[PDB]
């Protein structure tokens, strides 16, 4: 009985290049409850990411929070890197500004 | 005018890592406000919300303490559940509890829950009633035997009607600036093109406390249900949500389209179009 | 406030 995350790639405020802002990934509707959420830059892992208290929704699966300031611009590249029991390989998601 | 708090077990078995991990949260309504995490450094109940930084010492103790005992209680549900199960030690397996109390305007019990689950399927269930119980299977049929015999529902009802009532009471006085103002979402549509003849609608909402709304795409008036790309609801991270719905219309067709938005902050329902 | 009652499964 496993159920793998769902990710979503965002920033807290619409995006402004040379604006500081927050970058979230949100990862949801999973089970179990063990899972490695990187934040990247570049390709690199930003280091200090912080994460939301476990917490799980009616149907039991877990939802987590990470997130981490950063100033987005036209060039740095940003993603989400999620690895789970349910994934033969950690997953990355590309931050989309528009999404 | 209508209010809830709940708080939330995870109780997670790691064979040859130590003991289950034991973490509690609990909400009042879409508000975290209490954590505790038996990983922690020095456990203890710890405020997630200003609000309720106004608890005395009393209080942060008595909380504490549930928690250190419900992570010995839930570590033996752990090895109990084994049992009932028929399955050995070295797996790792997760218990989790969700209850607690919704309140109408006026400040009185709407309904009480408290339920269990394992390995992220219903285990047991305290019904509406507050007096009898749903056990999913023929182990959480032995639970249930026991809770009988033990009256737990009696004891569950007492803290439902009373405790749990009076104290989300007190936290929602305390917390009114916050947990008693709704932030009604910030709309607009954007419009991409993907191709010569398909256009994609994205209808945004912003900034909204609580979670719950209800974001839909009608074309000619007919709502578009099947045909709409919605995400699920997300956390800004300053106390507010997001979310979005999404639409891929024929190119020329884009005024057919409206995005109808129901949200407790706003006054009436909003309709908005692709302002070119 | 919790409940400081929890029973065995």
């Amino acid at each position: 009985i496993q159920r793998t995350p769902k990710i979503q790639v965002y920033s807290r405020h619409p995006a402004e290049n040379g604006k500081s802002n927050f970058l979230n990934c949100y990862v949801s509707g999973f089970h179990p409850s063990d899972i490695e959420v990187d934040l990247l830059k570049n390709g690199e892992r930003i280091e200090k990411v912080e994460h939301s208290d476990l917490s799980f929704s009616k149907d039991w699966s877990f939802y987590l929070l990470y997130y981490t300031e950063f100033t987005p611009t036209e060039k740095d590249e940003y993603a989400c890197r999620v690895n789970h029991v349910t994934l033969s390989q950690p997953k990355i998601v590309k931050w989309d500004r528009d999404m | 005018g209508s209010h809830s708090m709940r708080y939330f077990y995870t109780a997670m078995s790691r064979p040859g890592r130590g003991e289950p991990r034991f973490i509690t949260v609990g909400y009042v309504d879409d508000t975290l406000f209490v954590r505790f995490d038996s990983d922690a450094t020095s456990p203890r109940k710890e405020p997630r919300a200003p609000w309720i930084e106004q608890e005395g010492p009393e209080y942060w103790d008595r909380e504490t303490q549930i928690s250190k005992t419900n992570t010995q209680t839930y570590r033996e549900n752990l090895r109990t559940a084994l049992r009932y199960y028929n399955q050995s030690e070295a797996g790792s397996h997760i218990i989790q509890r969700m209850y607690g109390c919704d309140v109408g305007p006026d400040g009185r019990l709407l309904r009480g829950y408290d339920q269990d689950a394992y390995d992220g399927k219903d285990y047991i269930a305290l019904n509406e009633d507050l007096s009898s119980w749903t056990a999913a299977d023929t182990a959480a049929q032995i639970t249930q035997r026991k809770w009988e015999a033990a009256r737990v529902a009696e004891q569950d009802r007492a803290y439902l009607e009373g405790l749990c009532v009076e104290s989300l009471r007190r936290y929602l006085e305390n917390g009114k600036e916050t947990l008693q103002r709704a932030d009604p979402p910030k709309t607009h549509v954007t419009h991409h093109p993907i191709s010569d003849h398909e256009v994609t609608l994205r209808c945004w909402a912003l900034g909204f406390y609580p979670a719950e709304i209800t974001l839909t795409w009608q074309r000619d008036g007919e709502d578009q249900t099947q045909d709409t790309e919605l995400v699920e609801t997300r956390p800004a991270g300053d106390r507010t949500f997001q979310k979005w719905a999404a639409v891929v219309v024929p190119s020329g067709e884009e005024q057919r389209y409206t995005c109808h938005v129901q949200h407790e902050g706003l006054p009436k329902p909003l309709t908005l179009r692709w302002e070119p | 406030e919790e409940f400081g009652a929890a029973f065995s499964f």
